[PDB]
Protein backbone atom coordinates (compact mmCIF):
# COMPACT_ATOMS: atom_id res chain seq x y z
CA UNK A 1 0.00 0.00 0.00
CA UNK A 2 3.11 2.08 0.68
CA UNK A 3 4.67 1.40 -2.27
CA UNK A 4 1.74 2.42 -4.47
CA UNK A 5 1.74 5.13 -3.33
CA UNK A 6 5.94 5.47 -4.21
CA UNK A 7 4.58 4.83 -7.45
CA UNK A 8 2.19 7.90 -8.06
CA UNK A 9 5.20 10.00 -6.67
CA UNK A 10 7.73 8.84 -9.35
CA UNK A 11 5.33 8.15 -12.09
CA UNK A 12 4.25 12.29 -11.29
CA UNK A 13 7.57 13.44 -11.56
CA UNK A 14 9.05 11.23 -14.30
CA UNK A 15 6.21 12.73 -16.65
CA UNK A 16 6.84 16.18 -15.52
CA UNK A 17 10.94 16.18 -16.36
CA UNK A 18 9.69 14.52 -19.47
CA UNK A 19 7.59 17.17 -20.80
CA UNK A 20 10.98 19.06 -20.13
CA UNK A 21 13.82 17.37 -22.04
CA UNK A 22 15.61 15.27 -19.57
CA UNK A 23 14.52 12.24 -19.07
CA UNK A 24 14.34 10.14 -15.48
CA UNK A 25 13.24 7.65 -13.22
CA UNK A 26 14.97 5.60 -10.46
CA UNK A 27 -5.24 2.52 -13.51
CA UNK A 28 -2.99 5.41 -15.55
CA UNK A 29 -6.27 7.10 -15.91
CA UNK A 30 -5.68 8.08 -11.98
CA UNK A 31 -1.91 9.61 -12.88
CA UNK A 32 -3.79 10.96 -16.08
CA UNK A 33 -6.10 13.43 -13.90
CA UNK A 34 -3.58 14.04 -11.38
CA UNK A 35 -0.65 15.72 -14.41
CA UNK A 36 -3.74 17.64 -16.02
CA UNK A 37 -4.78 19.21 -12.68
CA UNK A 38 -1.08 19.80 -11.73
CA UNK A 39 -0.44 21.47 -14.95
CA UNK A 40 -3.59 23.77 -13.60
CA UNK A 41 -1.87 24.59 -11.08
CA UNK A 42 1.57 26.17 -12.31
CA UNK A 43 -0.43 28.49 -14.35
CA UNK A 44 -3.29 29.60 -11.54
CA UNK A 45 -0.50 29.62 -8.80
CA UNK A 46 2.73 30.47 -10.52
CA UNK A 47 3.59 33.13 -7.68
CA UNK A 48 2.69 30.86 -5.12
CA UNK A 49 5.39 28.19 -5.80
CA UNK A 50 7.62 30.49 -6.29
CA UNK A 51 7.30 32.42 -3.17
CA UNK A 52 7.25 28.09 -1.68
CA UNK A 53 11.00 27.97 -3.45
CA UNK A 54 12.75 30.58 -2.61
CA UNK A 55 11.91 29.82 1.09
CA UNK A 56 12.96 26.13 0.43
CA UNK A 57 16.81 27.05 -0.42
CA UNK A 58 17.47 24.15 -2.14
CA UNK A 59 20.80 23.32 -2.22
CA UNK A 60 22.29 19.85 -2.09
CA UNK A 61 22.80 19.93 2.05
CA UNK A 62 18.53 20.56 2.01
CA UNK A 63 17.53 18.15 4.23
CA UNK A 64 13.99 16.71 4.08
CA UNK A 65 12.75 18.28 7.26
CA UNK A 66 13.16 21.62 5.13
CA UNK A 67 10.71 20.53 2.75
CA UNK A 68 8.48 19.35 4.81
CA UNK A 69 8.25 22.54 6.96
CA UNK A 70 6.45 24.35 3.47
CA UNK A 71 4.44 21.57 2.82
CA UNK A 72 3.16 20.95 6.03
CA UNK A 73 2.07 25.32 5.59
CA UNK A 74 0.31 24.21 2.68
CA UNK A 75 -1.90 21.77 5.06
CA UNK A 76 -1.81 24.06 8.03
CA UNK A 77 -5.56 24.70 7.85
CA UNK A 78 -6.61 21.03 6.21
CA UNK A 79 -5.97 18.63 3.80
CA UNK A 80 -8.33 18.79 0.66
CA UNK A 81 -8.06 17.31 -3.25
CA UNK A 82 -6.83 21.13 -4.12
CA UNK A 83 -3.69 21.22 -1.60
CA UNK A 84 -2.94 17.59 -2.49
CA UNK A 85 -2.47 18.99 -6.46
CA UNK A 86 -0.64 21.93 -4.97
CA UNK A 87 1.60 19.34 -3.37
CA UNK A 88 2.44 16.98 -6.29
CA UNK A 89 2.49 20.32 -7.95
CA UNK A 90 5.29 21.47 -5.86
CA UNK A 91 7.47 19.01 -5.96
CA UNK A 92 7.67 18.71 -9.35
CA UNK A 93 8.16 22.50 -9.87
CA UNK A 94 11.56 21.45 -7.84
CA UNK A 95 12.66 18.50 -9.69
CA UNK A 96 12.43 20.90 -12.48
CA UNK A 97 14.21 23.80 -10.90
CA UNK A 98 16.61 21.43 -10.02
CA UNK A 99 17.74 19.69 -13.18
CA UNK A 100 17.90 23.47 -14.71
CA UNK A 101 20.23 24.49 -12.13
CA UNK A 102 22.56 21.52 -12.93
CA UNK A 103 22.31 19.65 -9.90
CA UNK A 104 19.81 16.74 -11.33
CA UNK A 105 21.38 14.37 -8.01
CA UNK A 106 18.61 16.50 -6.08
CA UNK A 107 15.65 14.75 -8.21
CA UNK A 108 16.00 11.42 -6.68
CA UNK A 109 15.79 13.52 -3.03
CA UNK A 110 12.99 15.38 -4.07
CA UNK A 111 10.86 12.43 -4.87
CA UNK A 112 11.71 10.41 -1.84
CA UNK A 113 10.80 13.53 0.31
CA UNK A 114 7.42 13.76 -1.51
CA UNK A 115 6.87 9.43 -0.85
CA UNK A 116 7.39 10.23 2.83
CA UNK A 117 5.36 12.99 3.17
CA UNK A 118 2.66 11.25 1.32
CA UNK A 119 2.46 8.13 3.40
CA UNK A 120 3.08 10.11 6.60
CA UNK A 121 0.59 12.39 6.48
CA UNK A 122 -1.62 12.58 3.41
CA UNK A 123 -2.31 8.67 3.19
CA UNK A 124 -4.74 8.48 6.44
CA UNK A 125 -7.06 11.75 4.94
CA UNK A 126 -6.73 10.10 1.27
CA UNK A 127 -8.65 6.79 2.20
CA UNK A 128 -11.20 7.98 4.73
CA UNK A 129 -12.00 10.76 1.72
CA UNK A 130 -13.39 8.05 -0.67
CA UNK A 131 -9.59 7.31 -1.82
CA UNK A 132 -8.15 8.38 -5.56
CA UNK A 133 -11.05 7.29 -7.02
CA UNK A 134 -13.00 9.79 -5.12
CA UNK A 135 -10.85 12.45 -6.92
CA UNK A 136 -11.16 10.94 -10.32
CA UNK A 137 -14.48 11.39 -9.89
CA UNK A 138 -14.73 15.57 -8.80
CA UNK A 139 -12.07 16.50 -11.70
CA UNK B 1 -31.21 35.43 14.06
CA UNK B 2 -28.89 38.09 13.61
CA UNK B 3 -27.21 39.96 10.26
CA UNK B 4 -23.92 40.53 9.54
CA UNK B 5 -22.99 44.68 9.70
CA UNK B 6 -22.93 46.79 6.90
CA UNK B 7 -21.85 49.54 8.04
CA UNK B 8 -18.65 51.19 6.78
CA UNK B 9 -15.38 51.17 9.25
CA UNK B 10 -12.43 52.81 7.50
CA UNK B 11 -10.64 52.09 11.25
CA UNK B 12 -7.24 52.94 12.36
CA UNK B 13 -5.54 51.90 8.57
CA UNK B 14 -7.70 54.08 6.37
CA UNK B 15 -9.77 51.08 4.53
CA UNK B 16 -11.17 51.88 1.59
CA UNK B 17 -12.40 49.67 -1.60
CA UNK B 18 -11.32 50.49 -5.25
CA UNK B 19 -12.61 48.92 -8.27
CA UNK B 20 -11.37 48.84 -12.14
CA UNK B 21 -12.83 51.84 -14.34
CA UNK B 22 -14.01 49.30 -16.90
CA UNK B 23 -17.18 50.86 -19.15
CA UNK B 24 -20.19 49.04 -20.31
CA UNK B 25 -19.21 47.86 -23.30
CA UNK B 26 -20.44 44.67 -24.32
CA UNK B 27 -19.36 41.41 -23.59
CA UNK B 28 -17.74 42.73 -20.74
CA UNK B 29 -16.95 40.31 -17.90
CA UNK B 30 -17.33 41.99 -14.67
CA UNK B 31 -17.79 46.02 -14.41
CA UNK B 32 -18.08 48.36 -11.57
CA UNK B 33 -20.71 51.48 -11.20
CA UNK B 34 -19.89 54.52 -8.30
CA UNK B 35 -23.11 55.36 -8.55
CA UNK B 36 -25.08 52.57 -7.22
CA UNK B 37 -21.83 51.14 -5.21
CA UNK B 38 -22.57 48.16 -7.37
CA UNK B 39 -20.54 45.91 -9.24
CA UNK B 40 -21.89 43.77 -12.38
CA UNK B 41 -20.39 40.22 -13.24
CA UNK B 42 -21.26 36.90 -15.26
CA UNK B 43 -20.58 33.64 -13.41
CA UNK B 44 -17.21 32.68 -12.53
CA UNK B 45 -15.18 35.51 -14.39
CA UNK B 46 -12.70 37.27 -12.73
CA UNK B 47 -13.81 40.22 -10.24
CA UNK B 48 -10.73 42.56 -9.30
CA UNK B 49 -11.36 44.03 -5.98
CA UNK B 50 -8.90 46.16 -4.93
CA UNK B 51 -7.81 47.25 -1.26
CA UNK B 52 -6.74 50.62 -0.68
CA UNK B 53 -5.38 51.49 2.77
CA UNK B 54 -3.48 54.63 4.47
CA UNK B 55 -1.43 52.73 7.46
CA UNK B 56 -0.35 49.52 6.37
CA UNK B 57 -1.73 46.89 9.01
CA UNK B 58 0.79 44.15 10.39
CA UNK B 59 1.63 40.87 9.16
CA UNK B 60 -1.05 38.00 10.26
CA UNK B 61 -4.23 40.84 8.83
CA UNK B 62 -6.96 38.39 7.09
CA UNK B 63 -9.49 39.89 4.04
CA UNK B 64 -12.56 38.35 4.93
CA UNK B 65 -15.88 38.46 1.77
CA UNK B 66 -19.52 37.53 2.58
CA UNK B 67 -22.41 37.98 1.00
CA UNK B 68 -25.88 38.96 2.39
CA UNK B 69 -28.86 39.85 1.20
CA UNK B 70 -30.23 43.93 0.75
CA UNK B 71 -33.77 43.74 1.32
CA UNK B 72 -34.48 43.51 4.90
CA UNK B 73 -37.15 41.12 4.55
CA UNK B 74 -34.25 38.34 3.06
CA UNK B 75 -31.15 39.66 5.27
CA UNK B 76 -31.41 36.70 7.83
CA UNK B 77 -31.16 34.05 5.15
CA UNK B 78 -28.07 32.54 4.38
CA UNK B 79 -26.86 33.10 0.65
CA UNK B 80 -26.22 29.92 -0.79
CA UNK B 81 -25.68 28.72 -4.16
CA UNK B 82 -28.51 26.82 -6.56
CA UNK B 83 -29.00 23.07 -5.95
CA UNK B 84 -28.13 23.39 -9.82
CA UNK B 85 -24.54 24.65 -9.42
CA UNK B 86 -23.95 23.29 -5.81
CA UNK B 87 -24.11 19.70 -7.49
CA UNK B 88 -22.42 20.99 -10.69
CA UNK B 89 -18.60 19.86 -11.31
CA UNK B 90 -16.83 23.26 -11.59
CA UNK B 91 -14.90 22.95 -7.80
CA UNK B 92 -11.06 23.74 -8.07
CA UNK B 93 -10.60 21.66 -5.83
CA UNK B 94 -9.59 24.12 -2.95
CA UNK B 95 -13.41 25.69 -2.78
CA UNK B 96 -16.71 24.18 -0.94
CA UNK B 97 -19.21 23.19 -3.47
CA UNK B 98 -21.83 25.35 -1.78
CA UNK B 99 -19.92 28.66 -1.38
CA UNK B 100 -20.61 31.54 -3.76
CA UNK B 101 -17.80 33.60 -3.13
CA UNK B 102 -14.16 31.98 -4.15
CA UNK B 103 -10.91 33.69 -4.86
CA UNK B 104 -8.81 32.17 -7.54
CA UNK B 105 -4.82 32.12 -8.03
CA UNK B 106 -4.50 32.30 -3.98
CA UNK B 107 -2.55 29.16 -2.32
CA UNK B 108 -3.23 30.03 1.25
CA UNK B 109 -7.00 31.42 0.73
CA UNK B 110 -9.44 29.19 3.06
CA UNK B 111 -13.19 29.00 3.28
CA UNK B 112 -15.36 29.10 6.35
CA UNK B 113 -18.53 27.20 6.98
CA UNK B 114 -19.63 29.33 10.39
CA UNK B 115 -20.73 26.59 12.85
CA UNK B 116 -22.87 29.13 14.74
CA UNK B 117 -24.22 31.49 11.99
CA UNK B 118 -23.94 28.91 9.18
CA UNK B 119 -23.22 31.52 7.41
CA UNK B 120 -20.47 31.29 4.04
CA UNK B 121 -17.05 33.34 3.68
CA UNK B 122 -13.65 33.30 2.24
CA UNK B 123 -10.33 34.71 3.64
CA UNK B 124 -6.86 35.03 2.52
CA UNK B 125 -3.48 36.74 3.87
CA UNK B 126 -3.01 40.25 3.92
CA UNK B 127 -0.05 41.25 2.04
CA UNK B 128 1.03 44.75 0.88
CA UNK B 129 0.64 45.54 -2.48
CA UNK B 130 3.52 44.57 -5.00
CA UNK B 131 6.82 47.41 -4.90
CA UNK B 132 5.71 49.98 -7.43
CA UNK B 133 2.00 49.20 -6.80
CA UNK B 134 -0.45 51.10 -4.48
CA UNK B 135 -3.30 48.72 -3.44
CA UNK B 136 -3.41 45.38 -2.80
CA UNK B 137 -5.48 43.48 -5.68
CA UNK B 138 -7.90 40.62 -5.10
CA UNK B 139 -9.69 38.39 -7.62
CA UNK B 140 -13.06 37.09 -6.60
CA UNK B 141 -15.33 34.61 -8.27
CA UNK B 142 -19.13 34.12 -7.69
CA UNK B 143 -20.27 31.01 -8.90
CA UNK B 144 -23.96 31.53 -9.48
CA UNK B 145 -25.87 34.13 -11.48
CA UNK B 146 -28.54 36.20 -8.88
CA UNK B 147 -31.17 35.36 -11.64
CA UNK B 148 -30.30 31.38 -10.59
CA UNK B 149 -33.73 30.37 -9.56
CA UNK B 150 -33.48 28.10 -6.35
CA UNK B 151 -31.33 29.86 -5.05
CA UNK B 152 -30.56 33.73 -4.82
CA UNK B 153 -34.03 33.85 -7.39
CA UNK B 154 -33.58 37.72 -8.38
CA UNK B 155 -32.39 38.91 -5.17
CA UNK B 156 -29.61 41.99 -4.98
CA UNK B 157 -27.06 40.84 -2.31
CA UNK B 158 -23.91 42.95 -0.96
CA UNK B 159 -20.43 41.67 -0.78
CA UNK B 160 -19.14 42.76 2.65
CA UNK B 161 -15.12 42.84 2.40
CA UNK B 162 -13.82 42.96 6.44
CA UNK B 163 -9.92 43.60 7.69
CA UNK B 164 -9.28 41.42 10.64
CA UNK B 165 -6.21 40.40 13.04
CA UNK B 166 -5.05 37.06 13.35
CA UNK B 167 -8.19 36.49 15.87
CA UNK B 168 -10.98 37.57 13.84
CA UNK B 169 -11.21 40.93 15.27
CA UNK B 170 -13.07 44.00 13.07
CA UNK B 171 -10.54 46.18 11.79
CA UNK B 172 -12.14 47.59 8.94
CA UNK B 173 -15.25 46.93 6.85
CA UNK B 174 -16.62 47.63 3.31
CA UNK B 175 -19.47 46.65 1.11
CA UNK B 176 -20.89 47.02 -2.39
CA UNK B 177 -23.91 45.50 -3.84
CA UNK B 178 -23.15 42.96 -6.89
CA UNK B 179 -25.37 41.20 -10.16
CA UNK B 180 -24.11 37.93 -11.55
CA UNK B 181 -26.00 38.13 -14.99
CA UNK B 182 -25.47 37.62 -18.80
CA UNK B 183 -25.15 40.48 -19.83
CA UNK B 184 -23.33 43.30 -17.20
CA UNK B 185 -23.47 46.33 -19.45
CA UNK B 186 -26.99 45.92 -21.09
CA UNK B 187 -27.94 45.21 -17.56
CA UNK B 188 -25.94 48.23 -15.90
CA UNK B 189 -27.22 50.66 -18.00
CA UNK B 190 -30.53 49.19 -17.72
CA UNK B 191 -30.40 49.70 -13.55
CA UNK B 192 -28.48 52.95 -14.04
CA UNK B 193 -31.65 54.33 -15.80
CA UNK B 194 -34.20 53.66 -13.51
ZN1 LIG C 1 -27.37 28.55 -9.50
Amino acid sequence: PSQDNREIVMKYISYKLSQRGYEWDASEVVHQTLRQAGDDFSLRYRRDFAEMSSQLHLTPGTAYASFATVVEELFRDGVNWGRIVAFFEFGGVMCVESVNREMSVLVDNIAAWMATYLNDHLHTWIQDNGGWDAFVELY
Amino acid sequence: SSVPSQKTYQGSYGFRLGFLHSGTAKSVTCTYSPALNKMFCQLAKTCPVQLWVDSTPPPGTRVRAMAIYKQSQHMTEVVRRCPHHERCSDSDGLAPPQHLIRVEGNLRVEYLDDRNTFRHSVVVPYEPPEVGSDCTTIHYNYMCNSSCMGGMNRRPILTIITLEDSSGNLLGRNSFEVRVCACPGRDRRTEEEN
